[PDB]
């Protein structure tokens, strides 16, 4: 088990060529679901259901 | 020994029981009530499955 915080601060970011097409809008996209919790389903979903 | 003993709640419903693991459970190996467990969203069903 897991005990205590975090010590340090990072995070996982999606990869996109420099300037792409995908690089505005993922970044939105990816944002936008942080805000209902579609994005926050995912993650708790699969790391504390099965 | 007996306070144990009476702290014990047998499992009535299924929220309880699923809470619990010391007691499994399954279901037919076929049959819709698999796929009603995988279709249903419920906190209590999701984890069921």
């Amino acid at each position: 088990m897991k005990v205590g915080g975090n010590l340090d601060s990072k995070g996982y970011d999606i990869a996109t060529p420099k300037g792409s097409s995908l690089g505005t809008p993922v970044n939105l996209a990816v944002l936008k679901l942080s805000e209902q919790g579609v994005l926050d389903k995912l993650k708790n979903k699969w790391w504390y259901d099965k | 020994f007996l306070t144990v003993e009476r702290m014990v709640s047998p499992i009535e419903s299924a929220e309880d029981l699923s809470k619990q693991t010391e007691i499994a459970y399954g279901t037919l190996d076929s049959g819709s009530t698999k796929e009603f467990f995988r279709r249903s969203k419920i906190a209590v069903f999701d984890k069921m499955w």
